[PDB]
RNA sequence: CUUGAGUCUCGUAGAGGGGGGUAGAAUUCCAGGUGUAGCGGUGAAAUGCGUAGAGAUCUGGAGGAAUACCGGUGGCGAAGGCGGCCCCCUGGACGAAGACUGACGCUCAGGUGCGAAAGCGUGGGGAGCAAACAGGAUUAGAUACCCUGGUAGUCCACGCCGUAAACGAUGUCGACUUGGAGGUUGUGCCCUUGAGGCGUGGCUUCCGGAGCUAACGCGUUAAGUCGACCGCCUGGGGAGUAC
C-alpha cells in the first residue's frame, strides 16, 4: 500500500488487545482496542494501533494503519550493520552489529517479533519502560538511519554516498 | 441622612449651601442628590478627598 | 573610578617608560591605586558589604596578575610587589 | 535630502519633552491633567526612560510647591 | 570642578533677610574655586501648596559649581535655613549652566505674575536687583 | 475620588470620568487590608498579561469569518 | 601570536550598596471654636468606645512609620535581593573612539565575605497595624472560622548563629544553531516623519523550525548541539530528627 515494501502475504503479528471504559454517561463501553505490527522479513517500519466496536473490526483497522505511509528499510535478511540507540517515548534500546551463529534470547512474544523484524542478532536487553506498547520497538527508532553491506567495497561506502551528493 | 440634616438647619437660617467630599465610599452622588433636593444649588462639589503620601497600614481582617 | 592626575603620575612611574596602560606591571599598580581610593571609602561605611563584593574582584585579579609576572621575570617582580608596599 | 536630522515629528510620532529637568514649570506640564497629576504611560505611548527620569523630577518638583502632590492641593 | 543647579524659595516678607546671607554664601563657593555661572532670581510665584505657610514664593537659582566637600555642606544649610521655605539641587548628569530652560518663564515672572504688591517689593530687593559684598 | 475639576455648566452630577486620571490605583484602592512594601511589582503590575486576551478576542471575530461559522 | 582574557581616559542607562539632609496629607492626639447621639463592626451580630459631650467639622500645634500614582512586557544587584526626594562616599554593568599587554585561561573540595522576613541584646522611638492576652461571635462543639480591644514587633543605630518557596522551583562561565517581530537604550545613516526603517552592541518579551521531553514546556537569553570542571539524587513512612 503506497510506499509499503515488496510484502507479499500479510504479516498478522497481533502484539496485544485490551479492552477500555470511562463507563461515565452510559454505561461502559463495549469497544476493543489493538496493536499489530506488519513487516516482510526483510526489515520494516510497520506498526500500527487501531480500534473498534467489536476484535475483528478492531484488529483490520489496526492493520491498516500497520502498512500505509510506512517506508523501505533495506537490510539483507539476518544481518544488519549499522543501528540507531533507539529511544521512543522513555522506552530505551541499544544494539550494535553481532554474529546469528550465537542464537537469540527473548523473553514472552518476543524472540518471535525480532526473528520477523530480520534484527533478533544485533538485539539487546531493553531498559527504560517495558510497558508492552512501546518495548517493542527495536525495529522501528533502532532503525531509523542503516545500511547492511555485502560490497568488497565496505570501506569506500561512506565515500560513495558523499559523491552523489556532489 | 443627607435629607435629615439638610431638614434641621433652617433654624439656624441658613438658605444656600456648597459641598465638600471626602471619601471612595457609596453615595458618590446619591448625597448631592438629598442636599439638591432641600432646595440649595450645590454647583461646587469640590472633591477634598485626602490622598495620604501612603499613610499608615490598615486592618488585615480575615487571618486567611 | 580613579583622578585623571594620580592615573597620569601612576602611567608615568609604572611598567615600561612609553606610558602605557596594558603590560602587567602597571595593570597592578592601576589596580592598587583604585583599591587605595575604595578603602578611603572604607575608612566610615562598615556596613557598605555591596560594594566590597567589587573590592574582591579588583583584589583577586591582582593576585592573578603577581603570579603572572613571577611566572615571567623575578627582577620586575621582586621591584613591584616592595615598590607599592603589598603584603608583610 | 540628506541629514534634516529631526525636524519635527519624526524619530517618533510624539515628541519626547524633558527627561530630567524640572526648573523650567512647562517641561513637566507637558504630561499633566488639569486635575494636576501625571498620565499613566501605557495612555499616552511615552518611551520608558523619559518616563522613569520624569518620575524622580516630579516628585521633586511636587515636593517644591511648584505641583500639588494630592488631591486636597487643588 | 562639577555643576550642582541648587534651585530654593524664599517667604516674601522673609527675603529682607537674604542679601546679607546670599554674599557669605557665594564666598564660601569662590573661597573653593568654584563659580557662579549665573545667579538667576525669578520673582514671586504661587506654590500649588503651602510650606512653612503662605500660598506665594520667590524662586531663585544660584547656578553652583563648587567641589563634593563644600556642596554637602551648602546643601544642608540651604535646606535649614529659615528665610528659605524648601530647597532641591540636582545632579550633574545631563546638566546646563548656559541658555537657562526658566530664561523667558524668569522674564514673564518680572513682566505679569508678580503681585506687583508691597509684599513683592520686598522680595525685588533680594531678587534680580541684587546687593552683595564684594570678593 | 469625585475629583475637584468642575464640569462646564454646573450640574449635580459630578462628571467623575473626564476628571480622573491616575487617583485611587494602589493607595485607597487596597482598602482593608495589610499594606506591603515591594509585593505591588508583581501583585498588581498586570498591564501586558490583560491585554494579550484582548488582542486574542480581536483576531477570533476575523478568525470565525475565515472557518465559515458566520 | 590573538583567537581567550585583562586595562587607561570618555560617554550612557538604572529602585546596587553605606551615612547625611527634607516636605506635606488622612488615621492618631491636644488645645480652643462650633455642635448633638450614636460611633464601630458584619454574612447577620454582639464585645469595644461615648453624654466627663463622643463621632464628625473649622483653626492652629503635636508626633512616628510611610511616600501611593510617575511604576512600563522598563531598569538594576551576586542569587534571594533593590522604589519618597535630594547630596556626600563608592561598586557593578551597557556602549564608543585612541591605545596597550598577549593564555596572565576554566571550574572549584576546603575556604573568607555577604540576610527576603521575622527571632534578637541595649539605647533611641511609637501614629497606625498585630501573634499572645482578654472579651465578643460562629456551632453537633469551636483553640480553627469571623469581630472588637491590645502588647512585644514593625522604625533607626550598632550587635548574634545567615533561615527559607535563597527563582530560570533551571550550576558556573564560554562556543555554536533558519528566524521575524514586540519592549527599550548606546550610536552611524533616513523627507529621521508611523514608541518606525536600515548598520552594530545592550538588556527585555511574544511567535515558531531543527533538536529534546512522560507531560506541560524549552527553542538562538534552551529545556538544543556541546565544552571543561563542580555540586546533588538513588522506593515510601518514620527523619532535617538521632549521632
Amino acid at each position: 500500500a503506497h510506499i509499503e515494501k515488496q510484502a507479499g502475504e500479510l504479516q498478522e503479528k497481533l502484539i496485544a488487545v485490551n479492552r477500555v471504559s470511562k463507563t461515565v454517561k452510559g454505561g461502559r463501553i463495549f469497544s476493543f482496542t489493538a496493536l499489530t505490527v506488519v513487516g516482510d522479513g526483510n526489515g520494516r517500519v510497520g506498526f500500527g494501533y487501531g480500534k473498534a466496536r467489536e476484535v475483528p473490526a478492531a484488529i483490520q483497522k489496526a492493520m491498516e494503519k500497520a502498512r500505509r505511509n510506512m517506508i523501505n528499510v533495506a537490510l539483507n535478511n539476518g544481518t544488519l550493520q549499522h543501528p540507531v540507540k533507539g529511544v521512543h517515548t522513555g522506552s530505551r534500546v541499544f544494539m550494535q552489529p553481532a554474529s546469528e551463529g550465537t542464537g537469540i534470547i527473548a523473553g514472552g512474544a518476543m524472540r518471535a517479533v525480532l526473528e520477523v523484524a530480520g534484527v533478533h542478532n544485533v538485539l539487546a536487553k531493553a531498559y527504560g519502560s517495558t510497558n508492552p506498547i512501546n518495548v517493542v520497538r527495536a525495529t522501528i527508532d533502532g532503525l531509523e538511519n542503516m545500511n547492511s553491506p555485502e560490497m568488497v567495497a565496505a570501506k569506500r561506502g561512506k565515500s560513495v554516498e558523499e559523491i552523489l551528493g556532489k | 441622612a443627607a435629607e435629615r440634616c439638610a431638614d434641621a438647619v433652617k433654624e439656624y437660617g441658613i438658605k444656600n449651601l456648597e459641598v465638600m467630599v471626602k471619601g471612595p465610599g457609596p453615595g458618590r452622588e446619591s448625597t448631592i442628590r438629598a442636599l439638591n433636593a432641600a432646595g440649595f444649588r450645590i454647583t461646587n462639589i469640590t472633591d477634598v478627598t485626602p490622598i495620604p503620601h501612603n499613610g499608615c497600614r490598615p486592618p488585615k481582617k480575615r487571618r486567611v | 573610578s580613579l583622578s585623571t592626575e594620580a592615573t597620569a603620575k601612576i602611567v608615568s612611574e609604572f611598567g615600561r617608560d612609553a606610558n602605557d596602560t596594558g603590560s602587567t606591571e602597571v595593570q597592578v599598580a592601576l589596580l592598587t591605586a583604585q583599591i587605595n581610593h575604595l578603602q578611603g571609602h572604607f575608612a566610615e561605611h562598615k556596613k557598605d558589604h555591596h560594594s566590597r563584593r567589587g573590592l574582591l574582584r579588583m583584589v583577586s585579579q591582582r593576585r592573578k596578575l603577581l603570579d603572572y609576572l613571577k611566572r615571567k621575570d623575578v627582577a620586575r617582580y621582586t621591584r613591584l610587589i616592595e615598590r607599592l608596599g603589598l603584603r608583610r | 535630502a540628506r541629514y534634516f536630522r529631526r525636524r519635527k515629528f519624526c524619530r517618533f510620532t510624539a515628541e519626547g519633552v524633558q527627561e530630567i529637568d524640572y526648573k523650567d514649570i512647562a517641561t513637566l506640564k507637558n504630561y499633566i491633567t488639569e486635575s494636576g497629576k501625571i498620565v499613566p504611560s501605557r495612555i499616552t505611548g511615552t518611551r520608558a526612560k523619559y518616563q522613569r527620569q520624569l518620575a524622580r523630577a516630579i516628585k521633586r518638583a511636587r515636593y517644591l510647591s511648584l505641583l500639588p502632590y494630592t488631591d486636597r492641593h487643588q | 570642578m562639577r555643576h550642582y543647579e541648587i534651585v530654593f524659595m524664599v517667604h516674601p516678607d522673609q527675603s529682607e533677610q537674604v542679601p546679607g546671607m546670599i554674599e557669605r554664601y557665594t564666598a564660601a563657593i569662590t573661597g573653593a574655586e568654584g563659580k557662579i555661572h549665573r545667579l538667576e532670581d525669578w520673582g514671586r510665584r504661587q506654590l500649588a501648596y503651602p510650606i512653612n505657610k503662605l500660598h506665594k514664593a520667590h524662586y531663585v537659582l544660584m547656578n553652583v559649581e563648587a567641589p563634593q566637600e563644600v556642596i554637602d555642606e551648602l546643601e544642608t544649610t540651604f535646606r535649614f535655613n529659615d528665610a528659605v521655605i524648601r530647597s532641591m539641587v540636582m545632579r550633574t548628569k545631563h546638566a546646563v549652566t548656559e541658555a537657562s530652560p526658566m530664561v523667558k518663564a524668569k522674564d514673564e515672572r518680572r513682566e505679569r505674575r508678580d503681585d506687583f504688591a508691597n509684599e513683592t517689593a520686598d522680595d525685588a530687593e533680594a531678587g534680580d536687583s541684587e546687593e552683595e559684598e564684594e570678593e | 475620588p469625585v475629583i475637584k475639576v468642575r464640569e462646564n455648566e454646573p450640574f449635580d452630577v459630578a462628571l467623575r470620568r473626564f476628571k480622573r486620571s491616575c487617583e485611587k490605583a494602589g493607595v485607597l484602592a487596597e482598602v482593608r487590608r495589610r499594606e506591603f512594601y515591594e509585593k505591588p511589582t508583581t501583585e498588581r503590575k498586570r498591564a501586558k498579561a490583560s491585554a494579550v486576551k484582548r488582542h486574542a478576542k480581536k483576531l477570533a471575530r476575523e478568525n470565525a469569518r475565515r472557518t465559515r461559522l458566520y
